């Protein structure tokens, strides 16, 4: 029923309301961070030379 | 001429290229016919007179195979998985034309007709299917024509004005949903008139479909 | 999964014949059909080919106008057929059937030969050793050396290491680049530098003790080395 | 000799006319070319091809003939017979090409109202190209290998009269093939709407539900009387001064209404796109829309 | 009893964004700013595919970064590759109506699934030199929406109706349930440490779902239309939701905010599908405006259009190192950008 739902819902908020949490700026900075660490090993971001040549013919 | 693994291997490609070709003519000779509609109404026992998910039937008459799409048991979001039957020649629309006579209704204090014109409002004005023509059956014309004596039409809709001659009252609700149609020039609908007792109630149908194509091919030329 | 080979006995030369093989309970419809021959004192050499859909027929150095190879899978006719016999041709055939994909494993199995007697710019690589004598308890380290360049530019190496236990039908153990086949236990290994190839068993057994043979073709010719037989 | 028989008075007016249909012609041929050759999903299906095929051959024919036409007339330049009969392929080239391209326009339409069920993959890219290429290598042979060794010079010829340096077999053989391919276009034009007309009678008796007559059938009557109309008004007269011409009887005013009946030719090309190009209602949405 | 009930929930919804309102710091552009942008960058067709006949729906990319699968509105499935251009071998299947394929990370098996609920998944690596049916998960009552492998063993599927399954491959009972999302399930992408995954849903709703624990972990409520795309970032705690109101945006999973939103005037209709790269450096997204639009995710300006389909995109795709890139699009052909 209607009421019997109910309980299942109001246990799911609150089990969802007492998660840990984080600020944005230090999840936003890993990001940018993780970008610089793998930046070199990327060919679409800085176009690596033919040096490799694949996908040639 | 290149290595040995090579000058095997673009070999592969050519046996694939050859299946595929060739199965992919094969799907081509079949014309694939939706039921966007209520089918559980009466058309289960018109599947039943030719011989959960979607439900494919196949069948032939006159040198053309038909993919009936029945959806009937999806349950679910109707506009997402509609894209998926772009493509397909035709629709077919059913009604039981056993509603204003029986006033079945259930549908909480309304009648059920109000809905299939609200279906059939939605499924006619709809972008995928602009360029393809609803075609539209209605069943039980027996019970219709021997339950519609004592059954009163305008205590339904005051807006009927009319005797009570089963030839004369079921033409008035026609319009309602027909005009409701927005693109007159192509998207023409259909109608049959079924009866349970009617032998020949998938010839028009094919005949419609030969409507569809020829016109369709005067598209591509140009002689219109 | 089987070999079912038919063919045999004693002939004389310019006696036509056909020897055939069949793969029943085994799709063959795509594979190749390598045929090899058994030389008593030196390696197998590769004599016949066809590929799928039979569009494509090849010959070794010196038997173009002598073999044929006709397939025919919906009657499992798989066949060679002898033209123009000759007397030196006292030999035994194997039939190894493969295909070529990216990532596969060519001539991952083998089939079963059958013997025959008879009425009395080739790339050739050098054996490190040969008719090397038979001790158990000791590990195998045997080399190889190649004519010319192995690596091709499209990076796919040829480095065969067919191994043969005492028996009757041989068995892969690498096929590209130090990897190993299906349907052999870890202990062998193989390795390569250069245009020096190596094979290597560390671990001994009943079974381990075998014969070993090498290929690295790129071109149709494809033909083993000095039997390096420990048995010998 | 001299067949240049010309007044200025009608010449300056001959002039103008052609001057002004051939500007026509080219504008109408570049538009229908800008529209079709824009390489999306038009281009897929073959009738747009015979389409642009009818409409570059026609918009190369009609700039062609007209300055040969009007190089020969107002400047007199003689010439020699080398130059003349290299000039003059051109225009038989052109011609043959537009009756190919319009026989090739009904055989595709007839096949589409014959049978529909297979008209997909019956007409399709590869056989389009290999007929259109055939129509083409034809064509130009019929046009230029006959005049390199066929002469009035040659042997059994009395020049073809108002042609200059015309064999009368060389004549004979191009009307032939002109009304043969006509006559083929009006077979397939009136069979069509025999067929449609059956169509509609067949879909009004039996009583199917779905322009209070016939749409369909009186549609296509309006389309496709006017075309048959056009053609038979534009290459009526001609086909048959060049039958007097065969016949030999020389006259002042037959070179004058051959001159004038030219008119005729050009306007043929003028309005074959605006009626080809311009019907389709395929077309003309993808006109509007771009 | 039903008032305070209601009451209760107002409530405890409303401690819950009170919480994420105070846990923006500031946004993301005013951080990812101030560096070089990667310019006007695209890029010719290095390859360029053929062979399907109609619309493809999904394709997967492989293990080996070389091999791929794609599968179409016809009954194939087909394995391409890329390098040289054949077709490895195809496989036919039961239901033309085909939504999910993927390529397991050993290459042994493939995973496909349509209309019916039902999960095929079929053996690529067989000694007999075949392709079979190896297994036939049947445990939804709907349409499958997207199929990504855990394990040599654990699959996990997201059905039609509500709801999320994870599979066994021995039995085909099912391992966990994941219940929620009031509303149909559209795409489903798996993290790469493979112990998390998500799930957007045509209710605006995706939330984070315990591969062990089975309960939902986090809820995001975002965009006011359906959700048709969502892919892990490389890093596996961020993820990007694509809508069918035209815009896209970026979530992280220990912020539980919104970070990005993308979205361009000039264009109007969704996103099909979308997909990252190496680094998380370019995210790529497929429309229904026959384009198929690159931009970075740090800075949402335009870097570069992949033009040349004649249809709407529906697939993406990028090797596992971050060379090339693959699309595909409602015509049956099937581009390799490089
Ligand atoms: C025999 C080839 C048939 C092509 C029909 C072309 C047409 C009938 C329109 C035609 C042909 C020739 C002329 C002039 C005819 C005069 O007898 C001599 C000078 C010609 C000038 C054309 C130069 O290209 C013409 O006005 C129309
Ligand atoms: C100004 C001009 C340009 C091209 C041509 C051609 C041929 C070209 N050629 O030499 O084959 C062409 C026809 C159609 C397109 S190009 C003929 C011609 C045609 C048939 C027989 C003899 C000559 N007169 C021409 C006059």
């Amino acid at each position: 029923a209607s009421i019997a739902q109910a309980r299942k819902l109001v246990e799911q908020l609150k089990m969802e309301a007492n998660i840990d949490r984080i600020k944005v700026s230090k999840a936003a900075a890993d990001l940018m961070a993780y970008c610089e660490a793998h930046a070199k090993e990327d060919p679409l971001l800085t176009p690596v030379p033919a040096s490799e040549n694949p996908f040639r013919e | 001429t290149v290595s040995a693994e090579d000058k095997a291997a673009a070999e592969r490609s050519k046996m694939i290229d050859k299946n595929l070709r060739e199965d992919g003519e094969k799907a081509a000779r079949e014309v694939k016919l939706l039921l966007l509609g209520a089918g559980e109404s009466g058309k289960n026992t018109i599947v039943k007179q030719m011989k959960t998910g979607i439900v494919e039937t196949h069948f032939t008459f006159k040198d053309l195979h038909f993919k009936m799409f029945d959806v009937g048991a999806q349950r679910s979001e109707r506009k997402k998985w509609i894209h998926c039957f772009e493509g397909v020649t035709a629709i077919i629309f059913c009604v039981a034309l056993s509603a204003y006579d029986l006033v079945l209704a259930e549908d909480e204090e309304m009648n059920r007709m109000h809905a299939s014109m609200k279906l059939f409002d939605s499924i006619c004005n709809n972008k995928w299917f602009t360029d393809t023509s609803i075609i539209l059956f209605l069943n039980k014309k027996d019970l219709f024509e021997e339950k519609i004596t004592h059954s009163p039409l305008t205590i339904c809709f005051p807006e009927y004005t009319g005797a009570n001659k089963y030839d004369e009252a079921a033409s008035y609700i026609q319009s309602k949903f027909e005009d409701l149609n927005k693109r007159k020039d192509t998207k023409e609908i259909y109608t049959h008139f079924t009866c349970s007792t009617d032998t020949k109630n998938v010839q028009f149908v094919f005949d419609a479909v030969t409507d569809v194509i020829i016109k369709n091919n005067l598209k591509d030329c140009g002689l219109f | 999964v089987q070999l079912v080979e038919s063919g045999g006995g004693l002939v004389q030369p310019g006696g036509s014949r056909k020897l055939s093989c069949s793969a029943s309970g085994f799709a063959f419809s795509s594979f190749g059909m390598h045929w090899v021959r058994q030389a008593p004192e030196k390696g197998l050499e590769w004599v016949a080919y066809i590929s799928s859909g039979s569009g494509t027929i090849y010959y070794a150095d010196t038997v173009k106008g002598r073999f044929t190879i006709s397939r025919d899978d919906p009657k499992n006719t798989l066949f060679l057929q002898m033209t123009s016999l000759r007397s030196e041709d006292t030999a035994m055939y194997y039939c190894v059937r493969s295909i070529y994909y990216y990532g596969s494993s060519p001539f991952d199995f083998w089939g079963q030969g059958t013997t025959l007697t008879v009425s009395s710019s080739d790339i050739v690589m050098t054996q490190a050793t040969s008719s090397v004598p038979v001790t158990p308890g000791e590990s195998v380290s045997i080399s190889c050396r190649s004519s010319k360049s192995l690596l091709h530019s499209n990076g796919n190496t040829y480095l065969y290491w067919f191994l043969q236990r005492p028996g009757q039908s041989p068995q892969l153990l690498i096929y590209r680049m130090s990897n190993l086949a299906s349907g052999v236990p870890d202990r062998f290994s193989g390795s390569g530098s250069g245009t020096a190839f190596t094979l290597t068993i560390s671990r001994l057994e009943a079974e381990d003790v075998g014969v070993y043979y090498c290929m690295q073709h790129l071109e149709y010719p494809l033909t083993f080395g000095a039997g390096t037989k420990l048995e010998l | 000799e001299c067949f240049m028989v010309l007044n200025p008075s009608q010449q300056l007016a001959i002039a103008v006319l052609s001057l002004t249909l051939g500007t026509f012609t080219v504008l109408e041929n570049l538009l229908v070319l800008c529209v079709i050759l824009h390489s999306r999903s038009l281009r897929c299906r073959p009738s747009y091809h015979f389409i642009g095929s009818l409409a570059v051959a026609d918009l190369l024919g009609s700039v062609i003939f007209v300055y040969s036409f009007i190089d020969f007339h107002v400047f007199h330049r003689k010439d020699s017979r080398n130059v003349f009969l290299f000039k003059l392929g051109g225009v038989t080239a052109s011609f043959t090409a537009s009756v190919g391209s319009l026989f090739l326009t009904a055989i595709d339409r007839y096949i589409s109202i014959h049978r529909p069920l297979a008209y997909k993959r019956i007409v399709t890219r590869p056989k389009a190209v290999v007929a259109f290429c055939l129509m083409w290598t034809i064509a130009i042979v019929i046009a230029v290998l006959p005049l390199l060794g066929w002469n009035c010079e040659k042997l059994q010829s009395v020049c073809s009269d108002i042609f200059p340096h015309i064999d009368e077999t060389y004549l004979m053989f191009w009307i032939g093939v002109t009304s043969v391919l006509l006559l083929f276009i009006v077979y397939a034009y009136m069979y069509i709407l025999w067929k449609a007309h059956s169509h509609a009678v067949r879909m009004i008796q039996r009583g199917t539900q779905k322009p209070d007559q016939a749409r369909m059938d009186i549609r296509l009557a309006k389309t496709l009387v006017l075309i048959l109309v056009v053609l038979i008004i534009c290459w009526g007269p001609l086909l048959a001064i060049m039958v007097y011409d065969v016949f030999g009887k020389m006259n002042k005013l037959i070179k004058t209404v051959f001159a004038f009946c030219s008119m005729l030719c050009l306007l043929n090309s003028t309005v074959n796109p605006i009626i080809y190009a311009l019907r389709s209602k395929d077309l003309r949405h993808a006109f509007r829309s771009m | 009893e039903l008032d305070q009930l209601r009451q209760e929930a107002e409530q405890l919804k409303n401690q819950i964004r009170d919480a994420r309102k105070a846990c923006a710091d500031a946004t993301l552009s005013q951080i990812t700013n101030n560096i070089d942008p990667v310019g006007r960058i695209q890029m010719r067709t290095r390859r360029t595919l053929r062979g399907h006949l109609a619309k493809i729906y999904a394709m997967h990319w492989g293990t080996d970064s070389r091999l791929l699968v794609s599968a179409s509105q016809d009954g194939k499935l087909i394995i391409w590759d890329s390098y040289t251009t054949n077709k490895v071998h195809a496989i036919p299947l039961r239901s033309s109506w085909v939504m999910t394929c993927a390529y397991a990370p050993s290459g042994n098996y493939v995973a496909c699934g349509g209309l019916d609920n039902i999960c095929s998944i079929y053996n690529l690596k067989t000694r007999e030199g075949n392709v079979r049916v190896s297994r036939e998960l049947a445990g939804h009552t709907g349409y499958l929406s997207c199929c990504r492998f855990l394990d040599d063993n654990q699959i996990v599927t997201s059905s039609g109706d509500t709801t999320c399954a994870l599979w066994d491959i021995e039995t085909g009972q099912q391992t966990t349930t994941f219940t929620g999302h009031t509303g149909d399930v559209m795409s489903l992408s798996l993290a790469p440490d493979t112990r998390l995954f998500v799930s957007g849903a045509c209710d605006a709703s995706a939330k984070l779902w315990d591969v062990r624990e089975g309960m939902c972990r986090q809820t995001f409520t975002g965009h006011e239309s359906d959700i048709n795309a969502i892919c892990f970032f490389p890093n596996g705690n961020a993820f990007a939701t694509g809508s069918d109101d035209a815009t896209c945006r970026l979530f992280d999973l220990r912020a539980d905010q919104e970070l990005m939103t993308y979205s361009h005037d000039n264009i109007i209709c969704g996103i099909t599908s979308v997909s990252f790269s190496k680094s998380g450096r370019l995210l790529l997204a497929g429309y229904d405006d026959f384009n198929c639009n690159v931009w970075d995710a740090l800075k949402a300006d335009r870097a570069g259009v992949l033009a040349g389909h004649d249809n709407r995109v529906s697939c993406l795709g990028v090797t596992d190192d971050g060379m090339a890139v693959a699309t595909g699009s409602w015509d049956s052909f099937l581009k390799i950008w490089n």
